């Protein structure tokens, strides 16, 4: 697996910055990625 | 009438990014008459529409078998938002609801460790690689094993086991030819789990 | 949502091993009927019918329905070698009878390697510390282990299920925890393993420091 | 849990000598004893 995607998607899990909607776009992002 | 279970994701699957987790729906002794099945899905109460379901299958006791899949968001499941199906047949004088979500309480973080071949066993042609991986909750967890950059394959993992405390172990169980091991190969065990960072954590075993 | 259904266990691996012990088959009957409670059990043992089956009294489930077991007590070498254990179940609700038969898993037995394994030394900085007994090799999978250390039992531990090997064969891992002073001050513990393919259907092994 | 015990019941189940009623009888005399 790629260890810099992995890594990215726990952040964005973890971010104290983000509401859901907030959360679930990055994440979304993170994943069109790698 | 006919049966209805819920299954869960692969543990692999919610916890790595590259990779897509499902919850199925699966309604067993659908009878040939009254063979049409209807699924309704929900999240925590919202009702979702973009589940696959598959066409019936007969099976070898000459009932139908139907399933549904559902793709779930990662940080949906372990959040533990609540999944639903709900089965609408003729058969049945009411729908039939089944409920899952991830396991409720407080993540714990695994302790791995590596045990090198007993002396024992240095006896034989080949030899065993242990890894330890013990104190975790919930019980969703997966394990893998490399060497030199590259997956190692012979290696076998047991089920979860319910530890005194109310955590979990298990072992898994690299199998290595000795002279791969005397050569001073450095082996690794893998271990993915939420309550790790990353929900990832290596260890290294060599002679 | 009329007939009962029958499921038939064997017996526990410990007590088809050792002499002392009573193994025995169990025929279990769900879903009896308030309505038709009574259940008749034949028993049989390759072919021919045997008489000194034990059954209990029924219970009541959460579901509102019965539940009927009958015990069979057994001899350890007609287990051994591998008669045939037939359970038929009579109820009104049923249409005709049901019948179950079970034996030990067939096949060559193989001898269970045993090897014990020392705590890791990232876990000494815990208050207690894992000892590993590794069983590897064995068929078929009915084993039992235990633990023991100066002549008395030792409680705290736990055995994975068999699980299955690459080559056919089976193995599991079984865990003992102690308190790091009982190992640190040189304590013997002991892995005892049973199995049909050991001689005397035993072996142990020693573990400490 | 005896070791004797044990060494009788597994030769008499292994025993070339005995037919199957002589061992069942020799079984559970061990079997009475232990
Ligand atoms: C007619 O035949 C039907 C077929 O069953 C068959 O019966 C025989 C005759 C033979 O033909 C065989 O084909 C088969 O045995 C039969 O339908 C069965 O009905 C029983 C109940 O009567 C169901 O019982 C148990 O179901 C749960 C376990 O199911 C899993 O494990 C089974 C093996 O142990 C396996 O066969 C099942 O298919 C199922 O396997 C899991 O499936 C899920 C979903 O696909 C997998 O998860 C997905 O995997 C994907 C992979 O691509 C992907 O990863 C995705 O993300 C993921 O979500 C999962 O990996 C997989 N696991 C394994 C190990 O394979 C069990 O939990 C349940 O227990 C509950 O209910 C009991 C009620 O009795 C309670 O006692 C118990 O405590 C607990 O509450 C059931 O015990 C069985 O599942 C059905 N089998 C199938 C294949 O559907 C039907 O009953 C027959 N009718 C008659 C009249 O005889
Ligand atoms: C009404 O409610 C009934 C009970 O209530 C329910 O119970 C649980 C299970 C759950 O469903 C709850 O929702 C609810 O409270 C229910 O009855 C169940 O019916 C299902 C129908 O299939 C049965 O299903 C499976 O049964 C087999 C496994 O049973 C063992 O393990 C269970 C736990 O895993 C345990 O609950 C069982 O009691 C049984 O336990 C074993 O019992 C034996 C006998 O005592 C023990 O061995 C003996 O006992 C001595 C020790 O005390 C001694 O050692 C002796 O020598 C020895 O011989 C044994 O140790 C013990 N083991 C364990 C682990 O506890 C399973 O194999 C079976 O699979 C077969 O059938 C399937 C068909 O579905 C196939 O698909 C499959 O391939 C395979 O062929 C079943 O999957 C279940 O066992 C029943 N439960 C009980 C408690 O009896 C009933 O169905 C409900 N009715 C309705 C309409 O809903």
């Amino acid at each position: 697996f790629n260890m810099q995607c992995q890594r990215r998607f726990y952040e964005a899990l973890h971010d104290p910055n983000l509401n859901e909607e907030q959360r679930n776009a990055k994440i979304k992002s993170i994943r069109d990625d790698c | 009438g006919p049966s209805v279970f819920l299954f869960p994701p692969k543990p692999k699957d919610t916890l790595m990014i590259s990779r897509t987790p499902e919850v199925t729906c699966v309604v067993v002794d659908v009878s040939h008459e009254d063979p049409e099945v209807k699924f309704n899905w929900y999240v925590d109460g919202v009702e979702v529409h973009n589940a696959k379901t598959k066409p019936r299958e007969e099976q070898y006791n000459s009932t139908y078998r139907v399933v549904s899949v559902l793709t779930v968001l990662h940080q949906d499941w372990l959040n533990g938002k609540e999944y639903k199906c709900k089965v609408s047949n003729k058969a049945l004088p009411a729908p039939i609801e089944k409920t899952i979500s991830k396991a409720k309480g407080q993540p714990r973080e695994p302790q791995v460790y590596t045990l090198p071949p007993s002396r024992e066993e240095m006896t034989k042609n080949q030899v065993s690689l242990t890894c330890l991986v013990k104190g975790f909750y919930p019980s969703d967890i997966a394990v893998e094993w490399e060497s030199n950059g590259q997956p190692e394959n012979n290696y076998k993992t047991t089920p979860p086991v319910l530890d005194s405390d109310g955590s979990f172990f298990l072992y898994s169980k690299l199998t290595v030819d000795k002279s791969r091991w005397q050569q001073g190969n450095v082996f690794s065990c893998s271990v993915m789990h939420e309550a790790l960072h990353n929900h990832y954590t290596q260890k290294s075993l060599s002679l």
